[PDB]
RNA sequence: UGGGAGAGGGUGGUGGAAUUCCCGGAGUAGCGGUGAAAUGCGCAGAUACCGGGAGGAACGCCGAUGGCGAAGGCAGCCACCUGGUCCACCCGUGACGCUGAGGCGCGAAAGCGUGGGGAGCAAACCGGAUUAGAUACCCGGGUAGUCCACGCCCUAAACGAUGCGCGCUAGGUCUCUGGGUCUCCUGGGGGCCGAAGCUAACGCGUUAAGCGCGCCGCCUGGGGAGUACGGCCGCAAGGC
């Protein structure tokens, strides 16, 4: 379905290769640290890809989560 | 010489006594292999996403040298033998590919 | 890899004349450059069978051009080799 | 009898059985129940009902210890699951929150043949 | 010369989730497993829970209907070494081309040798069930193996069941990657639908199985048989 917003527009001008811009990247993960499906991040095939490697790169530095507990429910 | 970046997340519960005492060793090894200073940021304490080395916080030390390729990996060997240095991520610099800019 | 300066030098070291970017001489020289490298590489990583296929690609290519040289300018041929440790 | 007051409940589903575990403010258990604890023996320890009783029971052994607030945490999939959560709802305790925290690997150990058939 | 994408390969390092075991806390009677059961484990205190540690192996989400490679095959992250390939410019060589018997190299899994490793899984095997029987499917354990190094083995539904290279012959549509003056045009790649044509039909259809040319490999009713013999290769199993 995906009937809400779109992490693409719900943001501004930024660098996908930025593995230290926590506040922005944070935006690309669900309630759970799982990286976002492209058909949600609104990115392209080539962006969604850089982003990915960026995120995963940052997780290692300890700035982003590898996994979170699903609240609500 | 190739341009690299040397992310370093070390012990948050560290005093200015050894903090500066570990930043001298870092500079030592750095220039002992060939690293050359440049745009450096010492952001400082930050709450990690997950507990590291038992502690839920880290002191980040981001650099940007430009050392010899065939040396890099060595610049990482001796840069980890420290005990307060709990993370070392050196990764080649690459022009920021914007998007939605 | 092979830096631009590193290559441009060999291209002038062999060019039959100004602007000779790609001639049977340049090419062979240039090729050899690559071969020699990749070879010393495969002396260390004997398990890189992939890079190895590339070697054969290059080797053969050179044998090709050379086979031309020795036929067209029998002299230019003896020249090349007698300056590349080729044909030994 | 440390008059716990407020703690956390840990539900644990399985297509085979359910077990609840009421622990103190942080980590250390207190009481616990399961389809076993109560009556059921065979495959009835899985049935949502069993899961229900298991939760209710496990919760009363918790009232004795003077408990009021709990942080439910789920783990696993089985009829019981939400059912047990649903039982703890009534029972007689304040459910502060419900956090599904099932243990999923980032793919590491080869599962038993019973859980593969897809290589 | 200048740009580009990539799980293409080799080496070293490193990250977190998870399983097992051990350490400790807290806690009590079961856990597990199944269509039902049972074997098994648990009061020498298991299962569920929390904190710590050791270790091996594999990389969740990203992830595709996607990408790279000649094939086998290749996905955590970083660095080093290294192959292939696409594009723009039209700058240099001047037919230097294509195919390729034999040769040589690569070649999933299982298997073999020497050494190491061994968490999980698991041929054989030991048990519990099921059954008329059960040398099986289901359940509990469990060795070789699965992992690494080096050396062998050389097989497959090794499949697109479709050899390689080039030229020619409507378009539509989705998509990956590049150049452009970027409702779109051009190049490379991945799909679906279809002109002409082809096909026994199913289907193929600018990614041909169409119209052609070139070089290689192969076929010639079924069974006996991928057997026997011979040769060659292999430590063997065996392979050609
Ligand atoms: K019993
Ligand atoms: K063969
Ligand atoms: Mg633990
Ligand atoms: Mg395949
Ligand atoms: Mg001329
Ligand atoms: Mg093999
Ligand atoms: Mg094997
Ligand atoms: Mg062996
Ligand atoms: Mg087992
Ligand atoms: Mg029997
Ligand atoms: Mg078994
Ligand atoms: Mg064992
Ligand atoms: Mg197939
Ligand atoms: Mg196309
Ligand atoms: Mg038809
Ligand atoms: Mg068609
Ligand atoms: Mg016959
Ligand atoms: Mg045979």
């Amino acid at each position: 379905p995906s009937r809400k917003a779109k992490v693409k527009a719900t943001l501004g001008e930024f660098d996908l290769r930025d593995y230290r811009n926590v506040e922005v990247l944070k935006r690309f993960l669900s309630e759970t640290g799982k990286i976002l499906p492209r058909r949600r991040t609104g990115l392209s095939a080539k962006e969604q890809r850089i982003l990915a490697k960026t995120i995963k790169r940052a997780r290692i530095l300890g700035l982003l989560p590898f996994t979170e507990k699903l609240v609500r429910k | 010489m190739r341009r690299y970046e040397v992310n370093i997340v070390l012990n948050p519960n560290l005093d200015q006594s050894q903090l500066a005492l570990e930043k001298e060793i870092i500079q030592r090894a750095l220039e002992n292999y060939g690293a050359r200073v440049e745009k450096v940021e010492e952001l400082g304490l930050r709450r990690l996403a997950y507990p590291i080395a038992k502690d839920p916080q880290g002191y980040f030390l981001w650099y940007q040298v430009e050392m010899p390729e065939d040396r890099v990996n060595d610049l990482a060997r001796e840069l980890r033998i420290r005990d307060n240095v709990r993370r070392v991520m050196v990764v080649k610099s690459q022009e920021p590919f914007l998007a939605n800019a | 890899p092979i830096t631009k300066e590193e290559k441009q030098k060999v291209i002038q070291e062999f060019a039959r004349f100004p602007g000779d970017t790609g001639s049977t001489e340049v090419q062979v020289a240039l090729l050899t450059l690559r071969i020699n490298r990749l070879s010393e590489h495969l002396k260390v990583h004997k398990k890189d069978h992939h890079s190895h296929r590339g070697l054969l690609m290059m080797v053969g290519q050179r044998r090709r051009l050379l086979r031309y040289l020795q036929r067209e300018d029998p002299e230019r041929y003896r020249a090349l080799i007698e300056k590349l440790g080729i044909r030994g | 009898k440390r008059q716990v007051a407020s703690g956390r409940a840990y539900i644990h589903a399985s297509y085979n059985n359910t077990i609840v575990t009421i622990t103190d403010p942080d980590g250390n258990p207190i009481t616990w129940s399961s389809g076993g604890v109560i009556g059921y023996k065979g495959s009835r320890k899985g049935t949502p009902y069993a899961a229900q009783l298991a939760a209710l029971d496990a919760a009363k052994k918790a009232m004795a210890y003077g408990m009021q607030s709990v942080d439910v945490i789920v783990r696993g999939t089985g009829a019981g699951r939400e059912q047990a959560i649903r039982a703890l709802q009534a029972s007689g305790l304040q459910v502060k929150s419900i956090v599904d925290d099932t243990p999923v690997p980032h793919n590491g150990c080869r599962p038993k043949k019973k859980f593969r058939k897809a290589s």
